[PDB]
């Protein structure tokens, strides 16, 4: 109807591929990495999105 | 270097595990199962083993 495409914009894709692959970019601001593990444990680089 | 190969062979970029006795022991296999191996990367000597 109108209702269907009104919420899901129809996008045609070539029948040569099993779908469409999507890639996004992120801009994050760096503060510092919390913890050095001399026991080998992970590091967590504290990142937050800029649009925050 | 024509005859021996060690003259023109060296490692200065190899990231091989380094053991720190008493800090990261839980990352490597227990030494009571396999004795430590001595490996040389550049000019520093230290023990290494397999990761669990």
């Amino acid at each position: 109807h109108e209702f269907a495409e009104l919420f899901y914009r129809t996008y045609i894709v070539t029948p040569d591929q099993a779908g469409f692959q999507l890639s996004i970019r992120r801009n994050l601001v760096w503060e510092g990495w919390t913890g050095e593990g001399l026991s080998g444990e992970k590091q967590e680089i504290s990142k937050r999105n800029i649009l925050q | 270097g024509l005859l021996d190969y060690t003259t023109l062979e060296t490692n200065s970029t190899e990231l091989i595990p380094v053991i720190q006795s008493g800090e990261n022991d839980e990352q490597f296999i227990d030494p009571s199962v396999l004795p430590a191996q001595t490996v040389k990367q550049g000019k520093d000597t230290f023990d290494t083993n397999f990761l669990k």
